[PDB]
RNA sequence: GCUCGCCGGAAGACCAAGGGUUCCUGUCCAACGUUAAUCGGGGCAGGGUGAGUCGACCCCUAAGGCGAGGCCGAAAGGCGUAGUCGAUGGGAAACAGGUUAAUAUUCCUGUACUUGGUGUUACUGCGAAGGGGGGACGGAGAAGGCUAUGUUGGCCGGGCGACGGUUGUCCCGGUUUAAGCGUGUAGGCUGGUUUUCCAGGCAAAUCCGGAAAAUCAAGGCUGAGGCGUGAUGACGAGGCACUACGGUGCUGAAGCAACAAAUGCCCUGCUUCCAGGAAAAGCCUCUAAGCAUCAGGUAACAUCAAAUCGUACCCCAAACCGACACGGUGGUCAGGUAGAGAAUACCAAGGCGCUUGAGAGAACUCGGGUGAAGGAACUAGGCAAAAUGGUGCCGUAACUUCGGGAGAAGGCACGCUGAUAUGUAGGUGAGGUCCCUCGCGGAUGGAGCUGAAAUCAGUCGAAGAUACCAGCUGGCUGCAACUGUUUAUUAAAAACACAGCACUGUGCAAACACGAAAGUGGACGUAUACGGUGUGACGCCUCCCGGUGCCGGAAGGUUAAUU
RNA sequence: AGGACCGAACCGACUAAUGAAAAAUUAGCGGAUGACUUGUGGCUGGGGGUGAAAGGCCAAUCAAACCGGGAGAUAGCU
C-alpha cells in the first residue's frame, strides 16, 4: 500500500525518443522518466491509479548524466530513471 | 626402515628416506583435526622475530593427548598416522567407551595393542601412571613437570627419559639432555620410549628438502656488511672478531640461562 | 615496463580513503588540516 | 566497389581490473590528429545501458582488520575476549531462437527452473546460541569411457565452365537445434536390514561412536555421456515480392551415418608418493529448555514474491599503467592442411595495411643476400657471422659417486609410383544369429569406415629430414659439488644459498626476538627439538691456551651504595 | 621417480648490433613439476622494515624514503 501523496510524486515525465515510441507502438510498454528514488512497485502502482490502466511488469534502469563543458567551465548533467511499463494486452494509454 | 635413494639425479643422490610402512595410508581421523596456519615466524607486531621460518607445506593440526585422563578406561591402538606437526608418530586409539584420541605412538606399540591410563595401570609400553607408582629405573616419556598439566618432557622421535630416584614427594630424572631434574612425584609419565627412533638417520638430500619443511635459508653474518651483522665486512674473508649474534651477544659458549626460580629443581645441569 | 601505479579502487578506498582516515587521530588530523585550507575534493573517495 | 598485401594460440572473439560516455545518429572542421581531411576516440546536439535465475548486494567464513568489558601504557595509545567485519574461497534457480542505429542468458517468442511466504485440505512431535554428519579439499601418474570439435561418405539444393579437357570416382554450398523433464549407462564408493546394551560426543538424545546378537547377499549413495522427449516447433542453402539501395516482408530442401578426437567432462574418481594437503555457513540429522491437543513440522494445491544497485563502450589497448593516438597488463574461447605440438609455415572465421606522401636510385649509416682463391692470417678474445640441426637403425672412449659420461664421437636410410595387400598389421564396429535376472544387457559375428610401419621393384631431380622449423663437435685445465639466488637501470660470478659437517647456547613461563608494558612469535614445538655461529655434496683427512675472548674456581689483595 | 632431459606458453636477462622507450630492440640465450610461476586481498615503516646478502629493495628517490615543520639551520667558501 503506497500513500496517494507518494505515488504522485514519483511519475516526473514521458519519455519520447525512436525506441521509445517503438516500444509503445509494437511492445504495448511505455517509457516513463520517473524519480530516482522511486522502487518499481511504487512505479507501478502510481501507473494504475494516475494513468489508470494494467499494469503487467516494469523494467527501470537508470540513466547517468553526462559530462558537459559550457564555455571553458566544466559541469555534469543529473542522473535519472527510465522506468519500461509493459502494459497488458489491450490497453491503450492516452 | 632406511633407504639410500638411488642417484639418478643430483639432489637425490644423497637421499635417505625413513619409510614405516605401518603407519596409516589414509586420511586422519578428522574430528581431532583442526586448522593450523603458519606465521612465517612473524609476531602480532608484525615483526620477523624468529629469522629463517617461512613456506613449506599445508599442514593440519592432529590433536595429540599429551595429559592423558582416561584414568581406568582400557584402550586399544587402532593405528599409527603420519602427524607432520611432530618428530615422533602418533596413534589413534580406542577407549572401551567409545571415545577416540590420538596419543605420542611409543616405541614397541602397534595395532592392537591395548594401554591404560591410572594409578593401577599395568607397568608397560604405552601405559601412563603417576612416577611415584612407576619403578625406579624405569624409562619413561611424555612427562608432566606440573602435576595435571600434560607432558612436557620427552616427546620427540626417540626420546626417554630414566627416573633415577624417587626422594618423598620429587622423584629425579635423567633428561635426555643430561640434565637431571627433581619434578614432584604425582607427575604423570607414560611408559617406555617414544617411537620414531630411526628419524635422525633421515638425510634431506636436497635444498628443497628443507625448503619443503618451512625452512628458509641462513645466510652468514660474516657475509654480510658492517650495518647488518657485527661480524660483517672487510675485503675479502676477514673475521677479527670474537663470533656473536646478529644482537652482538657471544655465540661460542656464553651461557644464558637466567632462571632463578627454577634453580632450585636442577639437580646437576648437563655438561 | 610495469610503472609504480597499478590502480585498483578498492584497495585505495581502503588505504587512503574517507574512513580510514577518520578511523585514526593522525587521519582526523589530516582531514581537518584538509578542510582548514579549503580543498574541495578532502579524501581520495569519489 | 574490385584487385593486392598482413595477422590468424592473433594484430580474431568474450570478460575481469582500470577507465567512465570513448557506444549509436545527425552535424561542424577554428583547435586537437606529428601532413590533408569531407574523416575521427576532436567540437556541438540528440539518443542509448530493461534481469526472481548473469554479477554485486545477501548468508558463510580465510589471511587479516576493528574490538564492549578486560589487561597494559606519562598523554596520545598498545594488545586482546565476547563479538563484529573481511574474498581471492563455500552457499537456490534459464535455456534456445528473433530483434535495435546503438541493450540483451535483461526486450520479444517458445519451452523451463528456484525459495520464500500467505491460504489449504491431509497428517501429527515440533523445538537451539547446543550434539553428530556433511560441506571438506595435496602433488604426481595412469589409463579407460566420453563429448566439444573435425574429416569423409551419404542426402539435399545449385552448377556443366572466359583457355585444352570436365554428365562424372566431377565442382560449390548446406546438412544446425539448447536448458529442462524422463531414463540412471561406462564407471567409482561402501556390505545392508533389524534387535539389545554402553564410564564417550560439557546436559539430553530415537543421531553419531563403541560393544554384542540375529538374518539377507543385494542395499544404498555417486555418475559423464548416450537415448527419448523438448521439437507437427525453431533455425536453415538460398529462391521470391518491395526498395529511402541501408534493407524490409513472404518462403524454405535436406537436416543422416561412419571414422577420428582433446589439455574439456566422468574425475572432489582411481593408483601412488611424502613434503601429509583451509574455515564456516547453507544442507541432513539428534535432542534440550520449552509448548501440549495450539503452534510448528511434510503433503500436495492455489495464489502472491523475489526489492535494490551494475548492465553502453574500450579491455594485450589510440579508451587501463607508461606526460603523447608512445613497453607493461589476469582469466576464458582455440577451425583447416602439414606437424610430436598451444612450435613453425600457409589459410578460415574475423580483423587489419600500423594518419605524412611523391620521386630519385650518390657518399655514408642501418637491416639483409651472394661471393674467385685462401680459411682465424682478423682480434684482447673466432666478437659477429658461417656451420651443426629431424625420425629410425647401426655404433659409441677415457673417467665414474656405477646413475652416468652419452644425442659422446661417427655413420647409413629418407621423395614420388606400383606391387606385396583393387588398403596390409592394427583400431573401430552395423546388420544377421543365439542367450537373457530384459536392458543404455551379454555372446557370436564380421559388413562398412579408418589405417600406420616395412620390404621388393620402378622412377624424377644437382639435391627427398628439400621450405619454415631444427644440437656445432672433440681434447687439456682453474673455480664452485649439483638445481637454485643476486647489484630493478654498466658486475650473474669464483659472490649468496644449498644438502652435509662441527661448535655453542637453550629443561620449557626454554634460549632468543619484537614490544616502557600487556602480550606475541619461538611452538599449540619439548633436546632425534629450537636458537646462534662458522664450514659447505662425496672421498681421504683435519703442534701452540703466552695474547684477546668464553667456561669453571674462589683462598688472598683491591673494591660501590650503605653505615 | 626426478629441485631428471629436449622444448612452446610463462618467468628470466648471458652475447650482439641498434630514443619508438627516463633501460627498449631485433637476432640468438637460461629456467620451464619447482628452492617454479601468477591473479586477488592481507601484514611488516625509516636507524625502522625486508634482504638465498648486492648496502639490494622500501612508489623513475636510498650508507638511512617522502611530506610538512624547527628554518631565513650554519657557510672563515663561490
Amino acid at each position: 500500500m503506497i500513500r496517494e501523496e507518494r505515488l504522485l510524486k514519483v511519475l516526473r515525465a514521458p519519455h519520447v525518443s525512436e525506441k521509445a515510441s517503438t516500444a509503445m507502438e509494437k511492445s504495448n510498454t511505455i517509457v516513463l522518466k520517473v524519480a530516482k528514488d522511486a522502487t518499481k512497485a511504487e512505479i507501478k502502482a502510481a501507473v494504475q491509479k494516475l494513468f489508470e490502466v494494467e499494469v503487467e511488469v516494469v523494467n527501470t534502469l537508470v540513466v547517468k548524466g553526462k559530462v558537459k563543458r559550457h564555455g571553458q567551465r566544466i559541469g555534469r548533467r543529473s542522473d535519472w530513471k527510465k522506468a519500461y511499463v509493459t502494459l497488458k494486452e489491450g490497453q491503450n494509454l492516452d | 626402515a632406511v633407504v639410500k635413494c638411488k642417484p639418478t639425479s643430483p639432489g637425490r643422490r644423497h637421499v635417505v628416506k625413513v619409510v614405516n610402512p605401518e603407519l596409516h595410508k589414509g586420511k586422519p581421523f578428522a574430528p581431532l583435526l583442526e586448522k593450523n596456519s603458519k606465521s612465517g615466524g612473524r609476531n602480532n607486531n608484525g615483526r620477523i622475530t624468529t629469522r629463517h621460518i617461512g613456506g613449506g607445506h599445508k599442514q593440519a593440526y592432529r590433536i595429540v593427548d599429551f595429559k592423558r585422563n582416561k584414568d581406568g578406561i582400557p584402550a586399544v591402538v587402532e593405528r599409527l598416522e603420519y602427524d607432520p606437526n611432530r618428530s615422533a608418530n602418533i596413534a589413534l586409539v580406542l577407549y572401551k567407551d567409545g571415545e577416540r584420541r590420538y596419543i605420542l605412538a611409543p616405541k614397541g606399540l602397534k595395532a592392537g595393542d591395548q594401554i591404560q591410563s591410572g594409578v593401577d595401570a599395568a607397568i608397560k609400553p604405552g601405559n601412563t601412571l603417576p612416577m611415584r607408582n612407576i619403578p625406579v629405573g624405569s624409562t619413561v616419556h611424555n612427562v608432566e613437570m606440573k602435576p595435571g598439566k600434560g607432558g612436557q618432557l620427552a616427546r620427540s622421535a626417540g626420546t626417554y627419559v630414566q627416573i633415577v630416584a624417587r626422594d618423598g614427594a620429587y622423584v629425579t630424572l635423567r633428561l635426555r639432555s643430561g640434565e637431571m631434574r627433581k619434578v614432584e612425584a604425582d607427575c604423570r609419565a607414560t611408559l617406555g620410549e617414544v617411537g620414531n627412533a630411526e628419524h635422525m638417520l633421515r638425510v634431506l638430500g636436497k635444498a628443497g628438502a628443507a625448503r619443503w619443511r618451512g625452512v628458509r635459508p641462513t645466510v652468514r653474518g660474516t657475509a654480510m656488511n658492517p650495518v647488518d651483522h657485527p661480524h660483517g665486512g672487510g675485503e675479502g674473508r676477514n673475521f677479527g672478531k670474537h663470533p656473536v649474534t646478529p644482537w652482538g651477544v657471544q655465540t661460542k659458549g656464553k651461557k644464558t640461562r637466567s632462571n632463578k626460580r627454577t634453580d632450585k629443581f636442577i639437580v646437576r645441569r648437563r655438561s | 615496463m610495469k610503472r609504480t601505479f597499478q590502480p585498483s579502487v578498492l584497495k585505495r578506498n581502503r588505504s587512503h580513503g574517507f574512513r580510514a582516515r577518520m578511523a585514526t587521530k593522525n587521519g582526523r588530523q589530516v582531514l581537518a588540516r584538509r578542510r582548514a585550507k579549503g580543498r574541495a575534493r578532502l579524501t581520495v573517495s569519489k
